[PDB]
This record gives structure tokens, sequence and C-alpha cells, in this order.
């Protein structure tokens, strides 16, 4: 039983390793989509803004 | 998607690294701890085992 | 005179669009989302329509239940918001729910009803 537990929290161990960088990778993954998101955002503002000023 | 959804991932993905982060910090010391543990019992069954071995 | 009528409105987003496609042509002004400054008027002015007469009146009544159609579950546009400040309760309806076998898809979660309470009988009150 004492080698059983050893087991034990060693795979705890590395399964929440694996479980980080998974998502660490998630987080970047999205973040990168996050910023083209937020570039057309922006874009779609100013081009709204603008095209309504220009022709009155 | 929109910034909503994908902020609201990126939270969710955040929450859960926290998680999992602090769920190997704990696993680590009771690896250690499991690890001091076993090397106590190790005479006892070495001197139970030599007497069996005699014996045997 | 004194009946109860039950309105229903398919697609105030249509009819704003509509709006929207005559106000760009009039060139009116534009807002955010190129919606005229008045969109919200026109709106309230549609739904605070609907009332509960008094007996003096002759108690009749009449509710209405527009309908709002969003992209991909954004509630935040200007036309939902409009509508959904308007009105005094709101029913969500999701695909999430309406595929993973729940359906009708109300999100019990999200929906309100400020009436609710005084227009449930006491059994279901209860």
């Amino acid at each position: 039983l004492l080698d059983a537990k050893a087991s034990e929290h060693a795979a705890r161990m590395t399964a929440m390793k694996n479980a980080t960088d998974n998502a660490n990778e998630l987080i970047r993954t999205l973040t990168l989509s996050y910023n083209r998101a937020r570039q057309a955002a922006i874009t779609q503002e100013i081009t709204e803004i603008v095209a309504g000023a220009n022709a009155l | 998607a929109s910034l909503r959804d994908i902020k609201t991932r990126i939270n969710a993905t955040k929450k859960t690294s926290q998680i999992t982060k602090a769920m190997e910090m704990v696993s680590t010391s009771k690896l250690n701890r499991a690890e001091q543990n076993a090397k106590s019992f190790v005479p006892y069954m070495e001197k139970i085992q030599e007497v069996v071995a005699n014996v045997a | 005179k004194g009946k109860h009528v039950l309105v229903v409105y398919d697609d105030l987003s249509k009819q704003a669009a509509a709006y929207r496609e005559l106000s760009l042509l009039l060139r009116r002004p534009p807002g955010r989302e190129a919606y005229p400054g008045d969109i919200f008027y026109l709106h309230s002015r549609l739904l605070e329509r609907a009332a509960k007469l008094s007996d003096a009146k002759g108690g009749g009544s009449l509710t209405a239940l527009p309908f709002v159609e969003t992209q991909a579950g954004d509630i935040s546009a200007y036309i939902p918001t409009n509508v959904i400040s308007i009105t005094d309760g709101q029913i969500f309806l999701q695909s999430d729910l309406f595929f993973s076998g729940v359906r009708p898809a109300i999100n019990a979660g999200l929906s309100v009803s400020r009436v609710g309470g005084a227009a449930q009988i006491k059994a279901m009150k209860k």
C-alpha cells in the first residue's frame, strides 16, 4: 500500500503537469485568435464612423 | 465568434490552469512525504523477512 | 371594446432593417451600426401600446410578444439591447439546449419575468 500511495501521488503530479501544459497551449492559441477579433472590431468601429461622416 | 466568447473561454482556461497548478503543488509534497514514510518500514521488513527466510 | 388580444410580431429585427434602409436612402445622419437615431423611439412607441385597461375603461387587455433574432448569441447588439430594455421580461432560446434534446430550449436561468407571481394561479404558485 505504501508504494501504491507513492505511485498514486506520482501519477497525480505528472497528470497535473500535462494538464497545465495543455491549458497554457489553449491560452496562447485563444489569445492569438483574440488579437484578430479585436483588430477587426476596431476596424469596423472606425470605418462605420468615418463612412457616415464622409457622405454628410 | 465575439470578443465576449473568446474572453469567456480564455477566463475558463485560466481558472482551470490555476486549479491544475495548485493540485500539482499539493501533490509534490505528498510524493516526498510518501517516500520518506516508505523509508521508515524498510528495516522492519528486512528483519521479518530475514527471520522468515532463515526458517524457510 | 372590452376584449382581450394577443399580438405577435415576428421579426422586429427585420422591421428595423427596413427602417434603416429608408433612413439611409433619405440621407439622414446614421448612428451606431448605421441605424437611425430614433429606432429606439420607434420601438418604444410601438411597444408602449400594450396595456391592461382599468374597469373604468372596460377592463380589456392587449399583450404583445415581440421577436428578436440574434447572430450567434450576441445579445449585446443595438436592436437586442433596445428591445431588451423596453419589455417586461425575456425568454431565451439557445441551440446548445435545443440540440441536446432539451426542447423547448428556454434557458430558465437567463429568462426573467417581472410581472410573474401575479400572473400565476395559486396552485402553480405553490
